[PDB]
């Protein structure tokens, strides 16, 4: 048994995933404000 | 004389050993370790036995508990380390963008502790909700991977029985080139052991060795590779010699019976049999043997 | 607030702690999962030393003269022990030992010979065991008249009959193939 | 089958797979044949 980076993976995609829409969402509030 | 136990030729007819010794004239009474068996009976009598054994299995040194240092950096891989500090000054890096010189770094060691794991703004928020689930389903993966090499390591059971030797072959295993030990797995008709014996017949490298300290030593230095097949009595007795380094696995395969040998129809044969069960039952006989392997033992 | 000094102790000492109880997650899961039992009582010695654990054999034969003319030291506090144990430790019938042992809760042990005790462990509803060496080491044989001319056959046809190991077999047939467990 | 004996189990009461167990010199299966021979209650059955 040995465990893989594969798994591991498609979590690392949701994270620059939230931080892409992160920094989507920051560039509107110097917009607004 | 020759240094044997004692066994018929097959051409010549001859006995040798000191069952040889005895029906010869050359000797009187015999005592040492030689096994009661029934072609010996029909020309030599023997007292009851003062030491019971059967044959047995020696394994090689295993190595001693344990690296440990390197079984942390092991279920969470080198190259996933990484990555989750990687994306870790990823985060921090993001979020250091949402917040003139030293500004950036009074922000830079205060997103850095905040990456460190433990308002509204739908900025950094879907950040620490989607960093946050990045580092639950590591923590849960890290878990279940460590719950399942402690659980390897339980479950890898070590040779058991002589079943075990036969229901693979990764493992080379042998015996004595001659007497009692591999006279058993050629006359044995029994499922196993001759499965065993058919096996050991067309070895390669073969299996045989020719002194009782020749296999030791090949169990010694084969990275536990091979498995020597011998009785029980100097199976547990090289289990107290130093280095320490081979272990008596499983039950026995039979059970034979050390005994005093006297030729047919000696005058000194009846008190001797008096004398076994009388040193028997005084306990003369269980404290010698753990006099001689324990009490001098290196272990 | 964040000083860099102390928020690196948080993150550190907050991922050291994180491990330690992962390790100690894991490793419970281990025990409750392959989960393989330990006796006790490893030996004769480990009954001498104690007292809240009750241990007697029969009321008569072999074994009671065992511990009887007993001269190791062992045993013989052993035996010192039994002579005078206020309850009685001793049992008339083999069967009255067993069931001591199974209704006495993991306070009374039985000594007897190895065949029974292996084979006792092989029947309903198979809450004894056999644990520790054996203390001694004895045999049945067969056993004819003085100078019967039946001896020196029947005694080889036990040696015949072990080499080809029908023993073995009928050991395992009486006591393991129609073993309950 | 032949390891345990929790969970029973038998043949036909006469026919080819009755003697099959019967006559047979394989290891695993003649023991099977001893369990079914002495068995109670009976592992036997009459019909199908
Ligand atoms: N003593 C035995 C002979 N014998 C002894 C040993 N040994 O000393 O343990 C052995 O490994 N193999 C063997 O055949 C006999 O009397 O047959
Ligand atoms: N076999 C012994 C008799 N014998 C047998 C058992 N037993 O059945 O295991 C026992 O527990 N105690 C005892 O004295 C003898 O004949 O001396
Ligand atoms: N085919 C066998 C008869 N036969 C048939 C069945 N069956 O119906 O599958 C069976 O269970 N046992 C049996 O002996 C024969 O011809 O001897």
């Amino acid at each position: 048994s040995a465990l893989s980076l594969s798994n591991v993976a498609g979590v690392f995609y949701i994270l620059v995933g939230g931080l892409g829409l992160a920094m989507l969402v920051a560039l509107i509030e110097f917009c607004y404000k | 004389g020759d240094g044997k136990y004692g066994a018929r030729d097959a051409d010549t007819k001859i006995w040798n050993g000191m069952v040889g010794e005895l029906v010869y004239g050359k000797a009187d009474i015999a005592i040492a370790p030689l096994t009661i068996t029934l072609v010996r009976e029909e020309v030599i009598d023997f007292s009851k036995p003062f030491m019971s054994l059967g044959i047995s299995i020696m394994i090689k040194k295993p190595q001693k508990s344990k690296p440990g240092v390197f079984s942390f950096l092991d279920p969470l891989a080198y190259e996933i380390w990484m990555c989750i500090v990687f994306a870790y000054i990823g985060v921090s890096v993001v979020l250091f963008l949402v917040s003139t010189n030293e500004f950036g770094i009074f922000n830079s060691l205060w997103f850095s502790l905040g990456a460190f794991m433990q308002p509204r703004s739908l900025s950094g928020r879907i950040v620490g909700g989607v960093w946050w689930f990045f580092t639950l389903i590591i923590i849960s993966s890290y878990t279940a991977n460590l719950a399942a090499f402690l659980t390897v390591e339980r479950m890898v059971s070590p040779i058991e029985s002589a079943e075990d030797l036969s229901k693979q072959t990764e493992i080379a295993y042998g015996t004595l080139d001659s007497g009692s030990t591999k006279e058993f797995f050629r006359r044995s008709k029994i499922a196993v052991f001759d499965k065993m014996w058919t096996y050991m017949r067309s070895a390669e490298p073969s299996v045989f060795v020719r002194t009782t300290a020749e296999g030791v030593a090949r169990v010694r230095k084969s990275k536990g590779k091979y498995a020597y097949l011998l009785e029980s009595t100097m199976n547990e007795y090289i289990e107290q010699r130093k280095p320490c380094d081979t272990m008596k696995v499983g039950g026995n395969l039979d059970s034979k019976g050390y005994g005093i040998a006297t030729p047919k129809g000696s005058s000194l044969g009846t008190p001797v049999n008096l004398a076994v069960l009388k040193l028997s039952e005084q306990g003369v006989l269980d404290k010698l043997k753990n006099k001689w392997w324990y009490d001098k033992g290196e272990c």
